[PDB]
């Protein structure tokens, strides 16, 4: 038959300024959502671009479950997705990036911000989409600060051979 | 953790229970249980001392019955020099009674009934609930041997009509000629093994069966009654010739013969693939699992035939089976 | 370290168990695998095997310095003694649940008095359910419950005995065709069989037959046409069965047309019959090993329409409601199995090689053992020397 | 600035998302359908946006589709269009098509690179040529050639004019036996009618490319004027009388040898691709992939050669195996003596069969020396990346010195003063310089001597001097890459 | 400790035991909680149980220097050997019951003459009913 | 034939094309446990020359060790000089033996394979 044999699909993914962007005195900031393509007799349709991507910012804008604390929090803002209990792989959805707190100088605040983004963006090789990730963060001034987010994709097609690692499985996204 | 093992003696709960151990055998006519306790002495001073020989006992595995005394049959009271003093006790199911006395009927001898018929008017003499499930089977003649014990006779009646003769968890007597069909877990390697030896020995095997007897019913002799009822029954699974012949005790018919044979192909073959696993944390046997050992190509469904519950005081909890099919 | 740029609060966690937060002022750990390393006897070789991870152990020391040390102290050893397992904050091996094993209280009054130190051996402690495990299986299909729900169905209307007179003997004479379908059906399948049981059950399906009286009954009609199929299904496995169960499904498509009662009473012969010939197919797909994803849910897709047809003949008009329910979970679960055998039974992949090449080149490349080029022949077409450019075969899982 | 979220941390990601660090610029011609302004440089996005910004089967929109095709992501890409000449002439060829198909079959044909092949099955025997030459209603529109579908016979015009429309070579299935039944009785004739007149020579690039920083330039033409100007513009990025905006450029030559080796005019800046007359792929295709797989979507380490099967293996290509060589060894050697980059097939296989090709040698056409002397300083193409991020390198840390207080007269420096003099700082650099022994250059000969800094008063007369200005004389070499070594071989009949 | 204002007498409590007074030299204790670690065969996952405390046990160090310390110490092996457990008073671990398990008693003529120590393991002791349960 | 011909090359993590993994694909047959070619063009630059060249060594002597384990000779060596930038040099010495055994008494084993008297 015809070498076009995945017949996986794909379906919506989120996108980096979908809605445009909120700009106000301190900068510009995106508003990501999802994203709408016209035809040329109406029949909207959805977007379904840079899959990979999409998903890394599902994990990033949203709050994971909180730690107990021994006081408490209310039950409308403990954090996390209650479809968790339900996903067989043992993991947590969200992210936890919010949660730290001022912690001596600035200095270290900001050391212990990455090693949470490490943390959270880490499940990414688990679900098996990418097959590395890091992030560098530099630190130059009081009020200007800056990070970068480096993630490793592949085709979808085999080519090399003898790899030292595994081929990644759900690779059919190719990203 | 809500306590996954609660014992029971007569109402008082056994707070001091530092071993246990529960076995429940589908080849016997009759469970067990083991329970080790502690206990404390200073001389001088009162003492009380229950030392009951006998009464009820229960077993609670997981908020959940699993053996019913009857209870408190043995007691012994181990001592040392050195480690300690302790106690031990024991227990057997509630037909423990039929296990130990030799029958008491009324005649002897009955004249013409049902084997059902039977097993209800030798066992009601010590209050043993039945629980019957199988196929009536009327025969001509039936007569007790004089003296023999009740587990002789009911396991002898019934092994010629490939009835299995068990005790449920309840406290009753089950007699069944198959399993309960109360599907179980599927028993993976890798998930919740934690060991197994399986087994295929031809020296428990036979290809070809044949039974003979003569025959009692209320008027057959001759050529009819002693070279006629022979009847030969194969496995076909061995592929070797092992020929082996049995003699029939009772009033030989055709239909019964075969129901003999099958009797034994069924032992036979089960003794021929004994299997045995542990599954490390703490529902009943005759249940149908699945299990695979791809390394011997376990792939078939199973169904178990004993269960062990086990516990220690350096937190060992275990539980052992017994598959066959 | 290098360079005297070091910032160690900023590396290290700090460390806690159950909430509570405490100094720690060590970290160790011990990981392994478990081998099974075998000698022979005046061999020259040796071999091994593997058995799983080795469950792991943590071990770390304490110090406390502030006033009343012997409080702090002597309230955290209540919080090692609780129950059960807790979160613990390893300062380098990150958070990990935990069980304490032991604790060492160390003090003294003149030799060091003021500072208590106290080490700990702490076990990895994973919840597990109670009931030793419960898994589910997705390796086998389901034919219990659609052939429960296949004969209430049946048993609902076929009655010869209350259609109106003039049409019991045309009833019965489709019935009587319907068997003999599978009784051709069997004979095919088992044409070089010469065993003991062959014999017996040809008897047996020749005396139904000529018996009259046997299909006035729907007991005995739904029993031979179960056991009938039974007894096709264990003829012979794998790709046998594929031409006979086409066939049967063929002439199981018809449609009465008689009117009134009457055409309920020959309709359920024949959707009887298909729906157990979907299902015994199904089981046969399921012997085999899918050639290719393509090919293998094309496959799936032959059978979904079928049952998918089924269900909207039994909810045309509210026909068999609770039959129709039955059809459309087995539907699902038929997809959930299918789909599954397609995609990741082998877990076949497409590769790009720069040029076409022979087939025991490229088993060699791929896998490493040019034994294996048998595989490639069903997969690729294109003779044996001019495999390519592009190849599919098995996920390389070292 | 979120409202209603959390309060330490806000988040605030950047609208795009790519690097640019390094860029590529194609050259080529358009046609009438383009939207896109002449000779003025932009920014190029997407395959979605071609055709329409570049016309339709143009000489750019091919060369970039390879481009995309090679360098997924990692660079920034650039397009120069440009316009035909006043009076271009466009060649013409004809395909005709002969007999009747007596069986039903299938017709194939393969032109110019594989993504334009097209296969129809002919629709049963007793079909006249008439019928037949529907392959036209077939042949993909991307093709740079118009089929008209003349009376019997079909006619290829190139859409360009000039001579970049005169390399074709076609291979065909209905002349032998086929499986895929071929209609017997039917041929199929190749022959050209018309060449290619005339082609542009802009010579403005110091006004669109005026003051910008190119890391490769890719050329898709074969006027050797074109190129020669090409080649001139890099010189002045090179030029010591301003700041340097270092690059490279890409072209190709193709022709018989004598023709291909009177072509290098010792230029230390380009790279000239040598290909063969009967090339089976239109040529800048190929230029286009070589040019694109250099760019930093793999030459963002400056020292790794793009060479070898795994590395300069140009996969976006796909071409038949061919009855002969093409380059015959004893013209192999010569090529790469004269510095040329010549390619070949991936992997060998059965005559007819689908390859790839490959690169075998990655060197520039250097030869010779400013004093005529011959040497092989810049003859690897990873010698001028290397000498690019050297300077680089080497400016960025020489700037901690600016502003700093230096002492020429009186060496000795007060307590709490912050300066530096003439010994300290050569001090300084030499750290450097070792330092980086393994990155990007070789052990020193002798790094006591390769290394002089010389104060500006010592080299001009006296009162003629400035204050606060340095010389710095530098020599390196990069890192080696070969070896030679004697194997005498010794097998001895054994005697103690 | 820290800071210089720590006073010893003050944090710790006065050993003793049977309601003899000693004098405490050291104190150590030992606790922990009993599991059931388990891991399956070519598993990649383990498990665990909890299934009990686990038994104390104290140790403590004495010495006598004061003048005649061979009638004392002579004197307190005699309550150490006494039937049945007692109320001990832990130096830090506060009031608790035990029962001794061992005792060295060292001491020497020439090396070390006018200083007796003494070792002990104590052991955790709670009455329980004699009826068992 | 052992110099002259690529071995099968180690994995990096980023893989090879398949055309040249490198190796034999009839070294799947032989039953003596070990693979052919030679791995002496897979050095790289590292350090300066002298300990590059030291490393070519010990690939030659790891490659031609396996002329003793075929039993085609009893012993080989190979000696390496390092004279200057361009000048290097290399010579391999293999030992041979006589088609009839002459000595009694050797401490080690008549080498198999011997036939070819070399």
């Amino acid at each position: 038959n015809f070498e076009t044999a995945d017949r996986r699909k794909r379906f919506w993914t989120t996108q980096v300024a979908a809605c445009g962007q909120s700009s106000d005195d301190c900068g510009d900031c995106a508003r990501p959502g999802l994203q709408l393509l016209c035809n040329g007799e109406g029949r909207i349709t959805i977007a379904t671009d840079n899959y990979v991507a999409g998903l890394a910012l599902n994990i990033l804008l949203t709050d994971a479950s909180k730690a107990d604390t021994g006081c408490g929090w209310t039950p409308g803002n403990r954090g996390g997705f209650w479809g968790d209990s339900f996903r067989s792989d043992n993991m947590r959805s969200g992210s936890k990036i919010r949660q730290v707190t001022a912690r001596g100088s600035m200095r270290e605040t900001v050391a212990l911000i990455r090693a949470y983004a490490i943390d959270d963006l880490k499940k990414l090789v688990a679900y098996g989409v990418a097959k590395s990730v890091d992030v560098d963060l530099t630190y130059q001034g009081s009020n200007k600060i800056d990070m970068t987010i480096m993630i490793q994709g592949v085709d979808g097609n085999e080519s090399r051979v003898g790899l030292t690692g595994e081929r990644i499985a759900n690779a059919w996204v190719w990203s | 953790m809500i306590k996954p093992m609660r014992i029971f003696i007569g109402g008082e709960e056994l707070e001091t229970y530092t071993s246990a151990r529960l076995q429940r055998t589908k080849k016997q006519l009759t469970g067990s249980l083991t329970v080790e306790i502690f206990l404390n002495y200073v001389p001088s001073k009162p003492v009380i001392v229950n030392a009951v020989r006998g009464k009820e006992i229960l077993v609670y595995v997981m908020g959940e019955l699993a053996f019913t005394g009857e209870g408190g049959s043995d007691v012994t009271v181990n001592f040392a020099k050195g480690q300690g003093y302790s106690v031990t006790l024991t227990a057997r199911g509630r037909t423990k009674y039929l296990v130990d006395s030799s029958h008491s009927h009324p005649t002897g001898s009955f004249k013409d009934t049902s084997d059902r018929k039977v097993i209800e008017a030798l066992v009601k003499e010590h209050k043993v609930v039945l629980d019957w499930q199988g196929t009536e089977v009327k025969e001509p003649k039936i007569t007790l041997r004089d003296g023999n014990r009740i587990f002789n006779e009911i396991f002898e009646r019934c092994n010629q009509n490939c009835h299995f003769a068990y005790e449920t968890r309840d406290g009753k007597l089950l007699v069944t000629d198959g399993t309960t069909g109360v599907v179980g877990e599927d028993i993976v390697l890798g998930q919740n093994i934690l060991d197994f030896s399986a087994e295929q020995s031809e020296d428990r095997a036979n290809s070809e069966i044949t039974v003979k007897g003569h025959r009692v019913a209320k008027d057959v002799w001759g050529k009819n009654a002693i070279v006629q009822p022979v009847q030969s029954v194969a496995d076909s699974w061995v592929g070797a010739n092992i020929p082996l012949t049995i003699q029939h005790y009772g009033d030989a018919t055709n239909e019964s013969l075969q129901r003999r044979a099958k009797f034994e192909a069924d032992r036979r073959a089960a003794e021929s693939k004994s299997v045995n696993v542990t599954v490390f944390h703490v529902w009943d046997i005759g249940n149908i699992h699945y299990v695979e050992i791809p390394p011997e190509g376990i792939f078939d469904v199973m169904e178990c035939v004993s269960l062990t519950y086990s516990v220690d005081a350096k937190s060992t909890l275990e539980t052992q089976l017994e598959l066959a099919p | 370290m290098a360079g005297p740029c070091y910032n160690p609060n900023e590396h290290y966690l700090p460390a806690s168990f159950k909430g509570v937060p405490f100094d720690a002022d060590s970290s160790d750990s011990e990981h392994g695998r478990n081998g099974a390393e075998a000698e022979f006897v005046f061999g020259e070789r040796t071999g091994y095997a593997d058995l799983g991870i080795k469950i792991r152990s943590y071990s770390i020391r304490a110090r406390f310095q502030t006033n009343d040390h012997v409080a702090l102290s002597n309230a955290f050893i209540a919080v090692l003694e609780s129950t059960g397992p807790g979160l613990l904050v390893h300062p380098t091996r990150g958070p990990v649940m935990a069980a304490c094993r032991s604790a060492r209280v160390t003090d003294s009054k003149v030799d060091a008095a003021g500072v208590t130190y106290i080490d700990i051996d702490f076990v990895e402690a994973n919840d597990t359910v109670t009931g030793f495990g419960l898994v589910g299986s997705l390796i086998a299909l389901a034919l219990s419950p659609i052939i429960t729900a296949t004969e209430e169905s049946f048993k609902r209307y076929y009655s010869p005995e209350n259609v109106r007179y003039y049409n019991s003997e045309t009833v019965i004479a489709t019935m009587a065709e319907a068997v003999q379908q599978v009784q051709t059906g069997y004979l095919a399948l088992s044409g070089n069989d010469t065993s003991q049981e062959k014999w017996t059950i040809v008897r047996d399906f020749r005396n139904v037959l000529i018996d009259e009286f046997t299909f006035f009954d729907p007991a005995n009609s739904w029993n031979v046409l179960r056991n009938g199929f039974s007894y096709l299904d264990s003829a012979a496995v794998g790709q046998d069965k594929f031409t006979i169960l086409r066939n049967i499904i063929n002439w199981s498509s018809s449609h009465s047309e008689l009117d009134g009662e009457s055409a309920d009473a020959q309709n359920a012969i024949f959707s009887a019959v298909r729906v157990l010939a979907t299902a015994y197919l199904s089981k046969a797909y399921m012997e085999t090993v899918a050639s290719t994803v393509n090919e293998g849910l094309a496959q799936y897709d032959q059978i979904a329409a079928i049952l998918e047809q089924e269900a909207q003949i039994a909810q045309e008009d509210c026909h068999d409601n609770e039959f129709f329910l039955s059809i459309r979970e087995f539907s699902v679960s038929v997809a959930r199995v299918m789909v599954n055998r397609a995609y990741n039974s082998p877990a076949l992949i497409v590769y790009s090689f720069p040029g076409t090449m022979h087939s025991l080149v490229v088993a060699w490349e791929i896998f490493g053992d040019a034994k294996r080029s048998r595989e490639l022949e069903g997969r690729n077409t294109g003779a044996p020397w001019a495999i390519g450019p592009k190849v599919i075969a098995e996920r390389v899982r070292a | 600035a979120l409202s209603d979220g959390f309060v330490r941390l806000c988040i605030d990601p950047s609208l795009n998302f790519f690097g640019e660090g390094c860029k590529i610029l194609v050259e080529g011609q358009i046609t009438d359908d383009a939207t896109a302004a002449e000779n003025v440089v932009t920014c190029v996005n997407s395959e979605l946006d071609l055709v329409e910004r570049f016309g339709q089967g143009s000489v750019l929109t091919e060369s970039l589709r390879k481009v995309f095709c090679m360098c997924k992501s990692g660079v920034s890409v650039y397009a120069l269009p440009r316009a035909d000449a006043a009076a271009a002439v466009s060649a013409v060829y004809t395909l005709t098509v002969t007999g009747t198909a007596l069986t039903d079959g299938r017709v194939q044909l393969y032109m110019g690179e594989a993504e334009y092949s097209l296969d129809i099955g002919v629709d049963e025997g007793d079909t006249p040529t008439q019928i037949a030459a529907k392959i036209v209603a077939a042949i993909s529109p991307d093709f740079p050639y118009e089929a008209t579908a003349a009376a019997g016979v079909i006619t290829l015009t190139a859409r360009n004019g000039g001579t970049i429309g005169n390399h074709l070579s076609v291979i065909y299935t209905n002349l032998g036996s086929c499986t895929s039944v071929t209609p017997e009785g039917v041929t199929v004739a190749f022959a050209q009618t018309t060449p290619g007149s005339v082609n542009p020579e802009p010579n403005d690039y110091a006004s669109v490319v005026n003051e910008c920083c190119f890391a490769v330039y890719v050329l898709s033409s074969d006027d050797t004027d074109w190129q020669e100007n090409l080649r001139d513009w890099i010189r002045s990025a090179w030029d010591c009388s301003k700041p340097q905006c270092f690059g490279h450029g890409y072209v190709f030559n193709k022709g018989t040898l004598g023709q291909v080796l009177a072509d290098g005019d010792n230029s230390a800046e380009l790279s000239r691709l040598a290909l063969p007359t009967t090339y089976p792929v239109l040529p800048y295709l190929t230029n286009a992939a070589y040019g694109a797989l250099s760019a930093c979507s793999t030459c963002e380490n400056p020292e790794l050669n793009v060479q070898g099967q795994t590395y300069g293996l140009l996969s976006c290509i796909n071409m038949p195996e061919s009855c002969t060589p093409g380059w015959e060894f004893t013209e192999v050697t010569q090529l790469q003596n004269n510095g040329f980059v010549v390619s070949g097939p991936a992997t060998t296989s059965g005559q007819g069969n689908f390859t790839s090709p490959y690169i075998y040698n990655d060197v520039t056409n250097y030869l010779r020396d400013e004093k005529n002397r011959p040497n092989a300083t810049f003859r690897d193409a990873s010698s001028r990346r290397l000498a690019a991020a050297t300077g680089v390198a080497l400016a960025t840390f020489l700037q901690q010195f600016n502003g700093l207080a230096v002492f020429t007269k009186n060496t000795n420096i007060k307590t709490g003063i912050i300066g530096t003099n003439l010994r300290l700082m050569l001090g300084k650099i030499r750290k450097w310089a070792s330092d980086n022994v393994g990155v990007l250059f070789s052990e020193f000969d002798n790094i006591n001597e390769d290394i002089q800094l010389v104060s500006d008063f010592d080299v001009q007369p006296k009162c003629v001097g400035q204050p606060g200005v340095f010389h710095l004389n530098m020599r390196y070499r990069p890192p080696v890459r070969g070896a030679r070594i004697n194997v005498n071989l010794v097998p001895a009949l054994f005697d103690n």
